[PDB]
């Protein structure tokens, strides 16, 4: 269960990605509709009004429709949902990239596993009561496991760099999407002026067309712009949390003040970053883990077990 | 999972109303995407951009092609159909999504979700503990049941030390309820004020004379009365979603939910040392009492130091 | 789940009938959405807003465009087709949704749902108790089996003093049956009354002469007859539903379900000390007798104090 | 689940035929919903309301609009297309729903369902018990295994007393088979009689001369030949279904299924004390014999009291 | 039901080919339902009930309404379009459904299903039995595993007596294989002989001159060519199916599957007293050998009586 | 299932790419079935079978019915539209089905499937073995645990003797990769060559003058540009697929996977006598190295005969 390492920003971005995927699917389903553009020629040949006889068949009208749809309608108004689909697929793929790496997942599972072993161990509350038979043996075994974790994960820094990389990719993708979508949202217009040269096939050269779902695609584009704006603000806050304080180091000095143990050291690198992650999830976990990190506390446990046996 | 005990009757009712409103949104959206149109006929005789409305009967000849009719329909659907009659299902879908997000925000927000999961897990394991039956019955004890009861007692102490200092769950539930009534008021106002604009007869004046030959057209919006029905039904459901939510606000403000007293339990049961709890512990026990008060009773024995002493003495007899 | 023991034959029959009526509602609503239309031809010969109905034959020329025909269809569908012929499937869907909400309300309402889950759990654990098999047989006793039997005896006592005080489940079931029978009465009334309005041929008079040139039209409603063979069928199902509900109504008024008599069970078995349960305990035991009487038998041994004395003597023997 | 032992080959065959029949119903219903129509052309030359049926060729001009053609199609579909061609798939759907309800009535009806579940449970647990293998091999008997065998013997005796008193399951199965076979007879008779009415060419004379100008029209029903072959295919399925039901009925009338004889089983086995069960017990034992004789042979040793005495002696030596 | 051990490579291949034939049938049926139409234009110049086919060109005026065109389309679709082009998807549906029924009949028929499940259960239990591992390794033996091994031995002997008498499973599998191969032959014959009638251009002559004014029409069948590819590609699949079925038939005529020889296994193993099994048990051992040799080698140890004597003296 | 350990990263990537390609095939197939057409208009001025292209503007009167236009569209779509622009989605579907068959052939082919299932089962059981944890830490051994360790150690030896003889899995995987890359090459060649034939404007000279009046027409294929970009996207995926396959091919030509040296593990671990496996054992060990080397590390201590001797000695101590 990796949910303990998903902060509020990650969950919010995941739900925004789901919403954007819904928008893209709905837009594609709207694009499925056959009747897309409706074109009438220009300068066609109490008051009683009479209709203008354009003198065109239904097939001529359909030919004009497809000609003006291909050669007069802007490509954004025709391929916006597919771009939304591609962008949301990229967002979903690059939002789990820290989680689904081979070497990173094992470290994540090891950290959360031994941290849960802490959060369920009697020796943690026993150690707080010490500060303030079988369980002792399990305590000693878990303490060896904690030292194994220290020698196993603390060396590397793949997790922090990988998370920074995926956050930066999210930010730059958001910037590109916002820029080009805001630039091209003005091209989704209802009334279009089509000037294809099919005078030899139909008889007319200038047509006035209406894109029937141009209003719907404009609303969808504005909603997608709002969703991407919220996504990018969330990713910018993620970047700010990543770089406003050094996440490559974690100080246990708060536990040093709270817990009477001062042998508790300040771990670094991936240990520090994952401690910050679980602090975003639940700050009690790190405080309870600290009493297992220190080794003078291990000597105290060894003395207690020696006297008990 | 087992979050059904954390959802009182009002939350279940609002969830089901949200499901029905989502059904309304999907149905209206499918209809608006597939079959929503206007059937516009030009007004032959016009009187200052208004229809004049004037041997056997013979049909009026408008001389329009089918595509001129389609162009007139599209233009008078975009420019003269009211925005409510066009974007009602999408507004309903947005409102339902916001309502569902507000109702299920604290189940996804990590700080509140961790506390809720911890509470529900310890309460389920406490309610299913045989030590609860033995203690409320007031030396035979199974060994594994012995250290199970001891470890669960220690876990209850852990949880009380871990949750009782904070009130994030209560504040989040308050804010969710406040948003779910503010949005209900806004929805009811803007939906009742604009439902009358969903009409079947629409007179459009769009100035496409250079392409069609007529200025003013009389249009029939076929899927309007149905949209007048669904909206009305929606205005019904939201009203219910309001009233229920308002009751929740009353339930959260008639008394202080950040203080829970076990006075009845220590009145009936023998263990009178059971203390009073505060903050998120109190609010979550109130939520549990909204489902089944007995779940509180079997929890209370795990909050008492007299029960701890009795369990310690009997375990010490056992091993 | 295991709630099938709390659903007698009437509840299962109503659930299946509601499923079939929901299928009818979905089918009719799909047809209404996709293909419900009118095909209106103008009456050339008229007499005071009424169709006069007066070598080779030649077709009648109305000089109407396709879009004028579509407008005439839309206007006469909106104004002159009866509301029942247009909203029968939606009314059926609403009625089925309310029927299913009434049938499954006590399984979702937390106050009754908690007690029902409690009773189902204790009855199912008493059904599978080995002590029940040994006692109905009337020694050797695995210690786990002995303490589980004693703890389940105490659990029976605790569940009894928890539930016997109140009758919320019985009242809710009473209210659900009453709502389901008055709803059946209203449905059969207004549905039999308005079924004659689903006609194939409808004479529409909509006064759109300024747009079409004709005042009266003779519309054909293609989906009328199928709706009739739906509506009558729906009526039939409702009748069955109502009759079933009526039986359930009588089943809760023939004899007092709130005073369960264990007279036959205590007469057959050696244990003749079975006390008559009260209120919701009695009602749920009657609901269990509807499913399978043997369950009640296999529960009786946990309510008799004579079997409790036998178990206590046996427990003192092995302990 | 494990009711499959209660469904013999005829029940499985009828279930598969009903499934493919339901596919027929759904396919035909979809086709009748979407594409069932008539393409009607007026007969220009007529003699006494009958189609007279009388320089390159040039097309016949009827001077009819598209909407007049649509009205003619609707009226000649309603009034002159045979009801069988229009409502064949709905009739098939109704018939298959009744067939499936009759096939699975005893599984959902609580009285028979409880008895069948009890029988299946104790028969499967009798199969699982290794005492059957040890006894048919005829001490090597585990203490716990011996006690489970004794509990199984007591449960078998209790179930025999519980279920041998009545024959509700046999009566329900016989009634279901009789209803299925008589419904097969009615379906075959009416479908065979009315399958000739599904024709491609339909002459309609609907008297809409005031609205169209012609009295007689010749219509083509595009979904007729397919609606023929499906019907023929459906007929074939019913025949197969019917034949299967016939055999099942004969299987319930050749020998008394309420008087089961263990003659071969107790003759081959050492135990000659196995009594002949009766009524429902006999019925479910015959239904098991249809699946696998091994199940009945292993149940025979728990039905024997001499085997009970041997188990008692072996367990006696064990303690 | 863990029946995968009873399906050799031919059975899995035929199941996948039948699934793809199901997809052919559903796709073709959906197309024939929704968009199988005919576009018929009258032949203006008629020469003895046939089409004569004779500055600025001008379109030909037929003076036909759109409903007359629809009537002509329906009449020439029903009367003149060949029935193969109309009912190929329904025929492939029926054929592949019969293929699935033939494949799964012995799995659904209670008489063979019960015996199949009984044999599969004891084969799986003997495959995981510790005594099999000990004897193939061949005394240390716990009382409980010895008891369970003796119980499994008695089950093996009793089920051998129960099954070795009959041969219904092999007979049913044989009958299914012959029905599948002869239906392959029939399908190939009729489909290849009738695949040429799916044409894009069809001349229809329906004599509706009193209702339309023309007698001969030229019709385009838009979904013809696609069906052709479908038909042709469907034919390819059937060929593979038949070839696969052919091998199955050859396999079941290569040697008598009702007599299984443990000769290799009892020669290589220490136990040279393994008896030769007969009839159904022999056939299902042969199928399991076609799945994996190790299952048959391991079950060989539960049939010899020298292994029984060794187990008895170890238990003693 | 449990084959996730067997599939490396390239298999997962190719599976995802195949899923996206199948989405391409489904989308293109629905568009081809539903909306693929041509809208052909005749060229009034024809000079040697070529469109000559020679007050207020007025429309060209072609004097063609809607059905003649449909006939022209069907004939030109059939004849003068390239086969690629028509059957692109079906070719994509066939290619994806062949790719999926090649990628998942060894999991369905029984001879390789049995070996893979055996290897995965004993590897997972050895990973979950407590003796693995003891060996990596290098005691308290429950007798179930000890017998499991000894029996599964013997299982590992027997599996090595059973699987070391054959190399069918490696050969099958090699053939699958080679087919997947050669088909990649053919797909790229024929798709890239014919991708320029998906054009919007298409001239058709179909010679239907006796039925239409014109010989040459200028059609516009609406689902061309979209198809074009779909083809481009498909080509992109194919390229990626091909690249991945090449890496896999390179991964199976860099070193002989039939000779897996245990060098690094036997230097790191205390047991330096771990023999070097060969053939399919080595190949599946290399695959599990690609998935996770910890699997091979935990399986290595179950092959060494020094671990045989130490486990045997410690088991002797425990007996
Ligand atoms: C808010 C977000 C929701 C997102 C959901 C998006 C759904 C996308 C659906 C894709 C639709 C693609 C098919 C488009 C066909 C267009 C045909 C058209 O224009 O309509 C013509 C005509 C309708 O007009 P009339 O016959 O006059 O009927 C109206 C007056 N009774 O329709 C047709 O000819 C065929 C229509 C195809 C319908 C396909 C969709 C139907 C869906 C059914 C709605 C829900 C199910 C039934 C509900 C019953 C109540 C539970
Ligand atoms: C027993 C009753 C229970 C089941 C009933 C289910 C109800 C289903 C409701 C469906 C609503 C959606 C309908 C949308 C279209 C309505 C009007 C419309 O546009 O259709 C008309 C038009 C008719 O024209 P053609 O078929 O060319 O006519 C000439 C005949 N050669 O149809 C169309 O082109 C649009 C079709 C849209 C619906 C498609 C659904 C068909 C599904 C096929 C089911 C079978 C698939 C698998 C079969 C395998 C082989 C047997």
């Amino acid at each position: 269960a990796f949910r303990v390492l998903k902060p509020w920003w990650d969950v919010f971005t995941d739900y925004l990605s789901v919403a954007m995927l819904m928008i893209g699917v709905f837009g594609c389903t709207l694009q499925v509709m056959q009747d897309k553009i409706i074109c009438l020629p220009k300068r066609v040949q109490t008051v009683e009004m009479k209709g203008l006889k354009t003198d065109l068949d239904l097939q001529q009208y359909s030919f004009i429709n497809q000609m003006c749809y291909e050669r007069a309608l802007h490509w954004y108004a025709k391929y916006f949902p597919y771009l939304v689909l591609i962008h949301t697929l990229v967002f979903m793929l690059c939002s789990n990239f820290w989680f689904k790496f081979p070497g990173s997942s094992s470290k994540i599972e090891h950290f959360i596993s031994i941290l849960g072993k802490c959060f369920d161990s009697p020796w943690t509350t026993r150690a707080l009561s010490e500060v303030s038979k079988k369980e002792g043996e399990q305590a000693k075994a878990l303490f060896e496991k904690v030292k194994k974790f220290r020698l196993h994960v603390e060396e590397g820094d793949i997790l922090y760099a990988m998370y920074v990389r995926q956050t930066v990719l999210k930010v730059i993708k958001f910037l590109i999407i916002i820029a080009y979508n805001s630039a091209l949202v003005s091209k989704v217009q209802f009334t279009v002026d089509c000037n294809v040269d099919i005078q030899d096939m139909t008889g007319y050269k200038n047509f006035s067309c209406n894109h029937t779902m141009a209003h719907l695609f404009s609303k969808l584009s504005f909603c997608y712009l709002c969703f991407v704006s919220i996504y990018g603000l969330t990713c910018l806050y993620t970047l700010y949390w990543l770089f406003y304080r050094s996440l490559r180091e974690y100080s246990f000095e708060y536990v040093r003040q709270e817990t009477g143990i001062d042998d508790i050291p300040d771990v670094k690198n991936d240990f520090a970053f994952m401690l910050h992650m679980i602090d975003q999830y639940d700050p009690l976990y790190s405080k309870r883990f600290a009493v297992f990190l220190s080794e003078v506390s291990e000597n105290k446990l060894k003395q207690l077990n020696l006297n008990n046996e | 999972p087992a979050y059904r005990i954390l959802k009182p009757w009002w939350d279940v009712f609002t969830d089901y109303i949200s499901i029905v409103m989502l059904m309304i949104a999907v149905f209206g959206g499918t209809l608006q995407v597939t079959q929503d149109k206007m059937i516009c006929l030009p007004c032959k005789w016009v009187t200052k951009d208004s229809c004049n409305d004037s041997t056997g009967p013979t049909g009026i000849k408008y001389d329009l092609d089918r595509h001129q009719y389609n162009y007139v329909d599209a233009v008078c659907y975009e420019n003269r159909l009211h925005w409510f009659a066009k974007y009602f299902p999408y507004l309903v879908l947005l409102h339902t999504l916001i309502f569902l997000a507000c109702s299920n925000f604290w189940f996804k927000f990590p700080r509140t979700s961790s506390k809720l999961e911890h509470f529900v897990s310890i309460l389920l394991k406490c309610f299913d503990s045989p030590w609860t039956t033995r203690a409320l019955s007031e030396g035979v004890l199974d060994k594994k049941e012995g250290e199970q009861a001891k470890a669960l007692f220690e876990k209850v102490k852990k949880f009380r030390t871990h949750v009782e200092e904070g009130d994030i769950v209560y504040r989040l539930y308050m804010r969710q309820t406040i948003i779910k009534v503010i949005k209900f008021a806004l929805i009811i106002c803007y939906t009742v004020y604009y439902v009358h604009n969903i009409k079947f007869d629409v007179d459009c004046t769009v100035d496409i004379e250079s392409l069609t030959g007529y200025r003013t057209y009389r249009c029939a919006h076929p899927l309007a009365t149905l949209f007048k029905i669904l909206a009305s039904f929606y205005i019904s459901l939201v009203i219910f979603y309001g009233l229920i939510c308002m009751y929740t606000l009353w339930w959260m403000l008639r008394r202080s939910l950040k203080k829970y007293s076990f006075e009845s339990i220590r009145e009936e049961s023998s263990y009178s040392d059971i203390p009073d709890v505060k903050n998120d512990f109190a609010f979550m026990l109130h939520l549990i009492d909204q489902y089944d008060p007995l779940y509180s009773k079997r929890f209370a024995v795990f909050l008492s130091e007299v029960s701890e002493n009795k369990l310690r003495q009997l375990n010490l007899n056992n091993e």
